[PDB]
RNA sequence: GUGGGAGAGGGUGGUGGAAUUCCCGGAGUAGCGGUGAAAUGCGCAGAUACCGGGAGGAACGCCGAUGGCGAAGGCAGCCACCUGGUCCACCCGUGACGCUGAGGCGCGAAAGCGUGGGGAGCAAACCGGAUUAGAUACCCGGGUAGUCCACGCCCUAAACG
RNA sequence: CCGAGGGUAGGGCCCGUGACUGGGGCGAAGUCGUAACAAGGUAGCUGUACCGGAAGGUGCGGCUGGA
RNA sequence: GUGGUUCGUGGAGCCAUGGGGGAAUCUGGGCGGACCACCGCCUAAGGCUAAGUACUCCGGGUGACCGAUAGCGCACCAGUA
RNA sequence: CGAGCUAGCCCUGGCCAGGGUGAAGCUGGGGUGAGACCCAGUGGAGGCCCGAACCGGUGGGGGAUGCAAACCCCUCGGAUG
RNA sequence: CGAAUGCCGGCAUGAGUAACGAUAAAGAGGGUGAGAAUCCCUCUCGCCGUAAGCCCAAGGGUUCCUACGCAAUGGUCGUCAGCGUAGGGUUAGGCGGGACCUAAGGUGAAGCCGAAAGGCGUAGCCGAAGGGCAGCCGGUUAAUAUUCCGGCCCUUCCCGCAGGUGCGAUGGGGGGACGCUCUAGGCUAGGGGGACCGGAGCCAUGGACGAGCCCGGCCAGAAGCGCAGGGUGGGAGGUAGGCAAAUCCGCCUCCCAACAAGCUCUGCGUGGUGGGGAAGCCCGUACGGGUGACAACCCCCCGAAGCCAGGGAGCCAAGAAAAGCCUCUAAGCACAACCUGCGGGAACCCGUACCGCAAACCGACACAGGUGGGCGGGUGCAAGAGCACUCAGGCGCGCGGGAGAACCCUCGCCAAGGAACUCUGCAAGUUGGCCCCGUAACUUCGGGAGAAGGGGUGCUCCCUGGGGUGAUGAGCCCCGGGGAGCCGCAGUGAACAGGCUCUGGCGACUGUUUACCAAAAACACAGCUCUCUGCGAACUCGUAAGAGGAGGUAUAGGGAGCGACGCUUGCCCGGUGCCGGAAGGUCAAGGGGAGGGGUGCAAGCCCCGAACCGAAGCCCCGGUGAACGGCGGCCGUAACUAUAACGGUCCUAAGGUAGCGAAAUUCCUUGUCGGGUAAGUUCCGACCUGCACGAAAAGCGUAACGACCGGAGCGCUGUCUCGGCGAGG
RNA sequence: CGCGGGGUGGAGCAGCCUGGUAGCUCGUCGGGCUCAUAACCCGAAGGUCGUCGGUUCAAAUCCGGCCCCCGCAACCA
């Protein structure tokens, strides 16, 4: 049947985007640690124009 | 009047519609005043806050007067009686000859072609409105003032209306429609007559879906849920109750009262 | 037809006072209620009795009669509108148009029912107190439907001259 | 083609019968109470309504076949 | 009414405080474990102040530390696949 | 950290083949003092009826290291709310 | 280190075993090749065709196209590839998105709130398949095109000229602007027919040179018309409303109109011109090209759900905003500015390949699953998007070959019986579409109803009645009637297409639910009742601010239970709850201090501390059951026995009424009578000794309703006696 | 089998738990009123307390054993 992955661009930037993790505290700190952790990509890597 | 139907489908027949005779031919609704974006939503800030509401009908907000202070003297023609989605009374429109038009409940009796003012002047028939003081003692009336100038808020709903008592200092002895007798100030407005349209309380809605269409989703009693979520709930085969009737949230519902002891509107209180 | 007469005949709207019950203020105590006798009941948490105010409901004392009116059921404070019947005189008009009435139809006390309102007094059911052998009764204290209005039904009667 | 009749299907009227049940009629001397007739010891009768082992009681209005 | 101290209401001070009341300027004020007397110690309600102490992203030295299932997760393009 | 599955509601778009049944309401007639009411003809109501799309998931069978961590076949509910 | 279902890695066993991913299907010749069932070609066969065919959108991200290549990836093979190496390929003022607008909702100046982090928050901003908005048709590439090119046609800005006019705003008004169902007129898309027109060709096998078969008979298109249809009154005075002002809008009042007459604005034709253009035949593809061709390019018919659109009618549940656009005026400014024509110039950023019901997206996979929007041709079946076949197009589902045991899966059929099967007719069968006869109890007069039960259904000829388009006619296309006659076992000849009734239980009913074992008698439901709440309402969220309630106001809102409807819903307030009781008893801090202690020589300082004054709560006094709940025991009595209308007594707060009862409640129990049966622990009707019904956790009924549960009959049957043969996987 | 409740004049109930004292309503008997019966009035009688044991000076009363009676439990499988 229906699964639970619809990618959806929109809707994953708009939430595990950058400038949304950016906007509240714990989001800020979720950055924090994956820089310091070293992570590669901060954030999901949604795209298109 | 309330149109019948005849049994061509089980509940379309104990269905009960009103009678729009009493629409002049109008419906179409006034832009300017009214109609403004009805902002519909049955919770507030994130949460829901009164339970089984949404759904239902879109609906157009009909912007009334209802303080009416606004025009003393100013004269103005009933034009129209329409249909107003947002209450229980049907609602006039009315052109002043000052050129503005504005909608105000209508009350029984008011008909389309009368002329109808407001102020301390004002003849005491259907549809003028004016200062308590001014008006005889006994007259029924509707669209009351609590405090002045701060807008209508008494017998409002369908064929409604308060009864004048007495007078006494600067108030005037009212009897609202709940029976409670008040005590209002001589400087509210109160447009005379009954609110008008009083079949009202007669409708049979009649299925399911009729209470869906204005708004109001399925309700389920408290015995029908679990423990968790509500006190009657549980156990076996139904149950009753098994403690003194209860909200979900738990105080009594049978019979506890909830006024605020101590508020300051006591004193100008009387009734029941 | 013309001109008049009496009437609680009928419908709607409006209004007056007396009394009752309740609420509020005054004043005032030790009992009030009730019956053949009492008890239940009410009352020092302020009753009964008196005064002052307020709310509401229903029925209209005297006039009143053994009277009037209506086809019957039935109709009674006062005002107004709308409305039916009816009697008298004048003998003017039509000109036999009349009597009865299966059926249909309309009306129809009280109780009752539907939907909504109202609810003072009363009062089925019912609960208490007496009485009795026992009382699901007669008496006493409570008291709900109902009695009141609107509309829709119900068609009964010792609807009896 | 029609057609006596037979077959299938479902209605209409009637008679018979059925555990059990409703009230009824009749049956010399069983039990309960006393309702009515004298003013019947609550005048009675009444349409209706509710209640009660039972006659009956009470409410509303009516009648004289009572005062 | 509470917190801080070893102090859990204890005979419960002191030092902080939200509530209420509410002074004085050296013959003034706090403290020395309820309180009171004496004998003493300090001078609240303003502030700044090195060094000695903490740590190790980083540089260096050494190891009765490891030696690729050990050692950091990774000795190797690993916070990768 | 999650409502990209799922539950609810908010804003705004889309979708529902083809047949049945026939409500009120009109119109003509009947009737009455005037009605009620009775007839047709019209009319197209409806959590109405059959039935695709579509939304389901009743009964059986298969499938059970499957085609599938919910599937397949027959059968079936609703389908202008 | 030998064990911890230990941890990591490597290798065994099951085993050449199960599988090889839909049962839509393959065969052959010829290529290429080291190597072909599997790659290319051709011939034949089969499959989908409201898709298994096309166009978008979302997602994916090089998968597109071409060249060279098989180690791996492909469930086998592989010369193939969605795979490996390399190169090429996506062109826009008109499409979509942005230099336009606003919805929900976010953000958030002012303001308010919060230990901090942060929470709200009218203005503004942001926010989109909603509004506004200018491109159609054809040609080219191996791969892009409403983008390149051809033809035809537009939109803005800026700079000019030529004329007109008080111009002019984020401000005023108007408009934009709106539901659901049903719909009229005229068009288009699309499709059917043609004795007419245009064509390569073709007489097969017994007949046919025939108005013979086959193929095709358009597309776009400015101005101007023409045909439909949508919008809309024109004057003039008065004015105090439209938060300043307006000449505009609004409100009075006189005129003329009421018509679309006239102004506009769309659509559809027609239109200067521009373009396409079948079969077949020839060729070489991995495909496209050439000829047919000077191609013809015409006449009818059906006809929308699309267009005219802001069309109309009906209804109740009463149906966005903002901008663009018209208009009005204010500051300013009127040598500006704006409007109308004609020129010349300027017109940016991003997307565009390819997959797209799927081997490229969501499911670890070339996964029988999941995925919104548009087109979806023809004939026949009453209709249709259904069904069978089949166009265009696209497939044969990436392991094959044989064999023809049992046993499984899916399927077909059967003697005689027919439910005996079995927990249960579970399953399978029967029945089945349309047309016409004909339909009971009951009922809430609608229904029950498709009740049940029946007959008709093909084709041939004759006669005949309506329409519809054309003119009042031919044709073309729909609906009818009547009479003769033909052939089969059988005429919805295949495919799609109710088994039927009787009576009980539960629930009124349509709806809802345990995604992934329960779809129900459970939830919901109109409706009934109780209760709270007078409005800064009660209530709910929140520390608050706030927000919902509600831009509501007792015919209103919250909470509870009951659950269409009918007739009804008895008695107990002793206990608990809720409610009403300015008397009392008790009562915490606090007030008060009689009185007592500790220290001081002392004034003093510091403790204790009895009277009494002190809320709500409890006690107490009342009420209240559609509030929590409760609603008896033992004896005796009648002129056959039997039983008890009657009585006695004990205890209670009162001592279950009506109605129902071997029950969805009944243990003893298959109670006992009666009915169905040959036989009935189930079923139905009664009886009452109701272990342990009963009145809004309602009681007892109830037409209609049901993938709900029980009983029974008819029909029909492989369920069974009791099996048997056949088919494919 | 198990839990706890109960046997009192003729009937139905008290009487104990704090041992010495059996009480109430009805009924039965005698007498009255009435013509007579009932009612009502006046008086009177009746109880090995389920039984066998002992506990104490003394048992209805306290304690164990059986005889019936009534109510409650008999669950997980
Ligand atoms: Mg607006
Ligand atoms: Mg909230
Ligand atoms: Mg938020
Ligand atoms: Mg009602
Ligand atoms: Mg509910
Ligand atoms: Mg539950
Ligand atoms: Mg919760
Ligand atoms: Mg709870
Ligand atoms: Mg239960
Ligand atoms: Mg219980
Ligand atoms: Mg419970
Ligand atoms: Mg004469
Ligand atoms: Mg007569
Ligand atoms: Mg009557
Ligand atoms: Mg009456
Ligand atoms: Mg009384
Ligand atoms: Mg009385
Ligand atoms: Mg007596
Ligand atoms: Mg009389
Ligand atoms: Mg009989
Ligand atoms: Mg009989
Ligand atoms: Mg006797
Ligand atoms: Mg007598
Ligand atoms: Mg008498
Ligand atoms: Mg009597
Ligand atoms: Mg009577
Ligand atoms: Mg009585
Ligand atoms: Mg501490
Ligand atoms: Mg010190
Ligand atoms: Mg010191
Ligand atoms: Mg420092
Ligand atoms: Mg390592
Ligand atoms: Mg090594
Ligand atoms: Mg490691
Ligand atoms: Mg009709
Ligand atoms: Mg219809
Ligand atoms: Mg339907
Ligand atoms: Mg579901
Ligand atoms: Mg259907
Ligand atoms: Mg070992
Ligand atoms: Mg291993
Ligand atoms: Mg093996
Ligand atoms: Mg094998
Ligand atoms: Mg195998
Ligand atoms: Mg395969
Ligand atoms: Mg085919
Ligand atoms: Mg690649
Ligand atoms: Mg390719
Ligand atoms: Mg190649
Ligand atoms: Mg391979
Ligand atoms: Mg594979
Ligand atoms: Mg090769
Ligand atoms: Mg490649
Ligand atoms: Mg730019
Ligand atoms: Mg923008
Ligand atoms: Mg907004
Ligand atoms: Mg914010
Ligand atoms: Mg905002
Ligand atoms: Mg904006
Ligand atoms: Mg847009
Ligand atoms: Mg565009
Ligand atoms: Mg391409
Ligand atoms: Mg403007
Ligand atoms: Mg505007
Ligand atoms: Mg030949
Ligand atoms: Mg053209
Ligand atoms: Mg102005
Ligand atoms: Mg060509
Ligand atoms: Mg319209
Ligand atoms: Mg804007
Ligand atoms: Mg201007
Ligand atoms: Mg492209
Ligand atoms: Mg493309
Ligand atoms: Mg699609
Ligand atoms: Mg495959
Ligand atoms: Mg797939
Ligand atoms: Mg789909
Ligand atoms: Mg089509
Ligand atoms: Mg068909
Ligand atoms: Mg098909
Ligand atoms: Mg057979
Ligand atoms: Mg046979
Ligand atoms: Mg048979
Ligand atoms: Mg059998
Ligand atoms: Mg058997
Ligand atoms: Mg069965
Ligand atoms: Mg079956
Ligand atoms: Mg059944
Ligand atoms: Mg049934
Ligand atoms: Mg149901
Ligand atoms: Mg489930
Ligand atoms: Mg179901
Ligand atoms: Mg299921
Ligand atoms: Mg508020
Ligand atoms: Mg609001
Ligand atoms: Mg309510
Ligand atoms: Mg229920
Ligand atoms: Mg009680
Ligand atoms: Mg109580
Ligand atoms: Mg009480
Ligand atoms: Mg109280
Ligand atoms: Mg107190
Ligand atoms: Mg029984
Ligand atoms: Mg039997
Ligand atoms: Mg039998
Ligand atoms: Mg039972
Ligand atoms: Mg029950
Ligand atoms: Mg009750
Ligand atoms: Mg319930
Ligand atoms: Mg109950
Ligand atoms: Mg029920
Ligand atoms: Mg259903
Ligand atoms: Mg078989
Ligand atoms: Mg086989
Ligand atoms: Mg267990």
């Amino acid at each position: 049947m229906k699964r639970t992955w619809q990618p959806n661009r929109r809707k994953r930037a708009k939430t595990h985007g950058f400038r949304a993790r950016m906007r509240t505290p714990g989001g800020r700190k979720v950055l924090k640690r994956r820089r310091q952790k070293g992570r590669w990509r901060l954030t999901p890597a949604v795209r298109k124009r | 009047a309330v149109k019948k139907f005849k049994p061509y489908t089980p509940s379309r027949r104990f269905m009960t519609v009103a009678d729009f005779s009493e629409i002049t031919k109008t419906e179409p609704e006034k832009s300017l005043v009214k109609p403004l974006k009805k902002t519909g939503g049955r919770n507030n800030q994130g949460r829901i806050t009164v339970r089984f509401r949404g759904g239902g009908h879109k609906r157009l907000y009909r912007i009334i007067d209802f303080k009416r202070w606004d025009k003393v003297g100013i004269p103005a023609k009933v034009a129209a009686i329409e249909y107003d989605p947002n209450r229980s009374a049907r609602i006039a429109l009315l052109h002043y000859v000052d050129g503005e038009k504005r909608y105000i409940i209508a009350p029984d009796g008011l008909q389309v072609g009368q002329q109808v003012v407001a102020g301390p002047d004002a003849p005491i028939q259907v549809g003028n409105a004016l200062p308590l003081r001014f008006i005889p003692v006994g007259t029924v009336v509707h669209a009351v003032e609590l405090e002045p100038k701060k807008g209508a808020k008494l017998a409002r709903a369908a064929g409604t209306s308060a009864q004048i008592q007495g007078r006494e200092g600067d108030y005037v002895i009212l009897r609202l429609p709940s029976g409670e007798l008040r005590k209002v100030h001589g400087e509210c407005y109160a447009t005379v007559g009954a609110v008008g349209n009083a079949d009202h309380k007669n409708i049979v809605l009649g299925k399911a879906g009729r209470s869906r269409w204005l708004g109001r989703r399925p309700h389920v009693r408290g015995a029908a849920m679990n423990p968790v979520d509500h006190p009657h709930g549980g156990g076996e085969g139904r149950a009753p109750r098994g403690r003194p009737p209860a909200s979900p949230w738990g105080w009594q519902t049978k019979g506890l009262k909830t006024r605020k002891r101590r508020k300051p509107s006591s004193r100008f209180i009387i009734a029941r």
